């Protein structure tokens, strides 16, 4: 529910969160990508490879 | 104390005391 003569909102760290298409109005959220630490389960290397 | 079988959480009812009394985008 925004204020339809304002354009835009944030979040915390500068997280925004909302766009308008100058032409089309609509509101849009954005998330950032998926990311992650990818680990490696491994027996001993001598045992198996 | 003991578990109650009767709650989906095989808990006791002071562990369900426990777990309710104390408790994003970052
Ligand atoms: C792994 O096996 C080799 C034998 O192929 C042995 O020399 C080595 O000490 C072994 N390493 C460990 C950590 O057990």
């Amino acid at each position: 529910k925004f204020l339809p003569f304002q354009q835009f909102g944030r979040d915390i760290a500068d997280t925004t969160d909302a766009v308008r298409d100058p032409q089309t109005l609509e509101i849009l959220d954005i998330t950032p990508c998926s990311f992650g630490g990818v680990s490696v389960i491994t027996p001993g290397t001598n045992t198996s490879n | 104390i003991l578990p109650d079988p009767s709650k989906p959480s095989k808990r006791s009812p002071i562990e369900d005391l426990l777990f309710n009394k104390v408790t994003c985008a970052q």
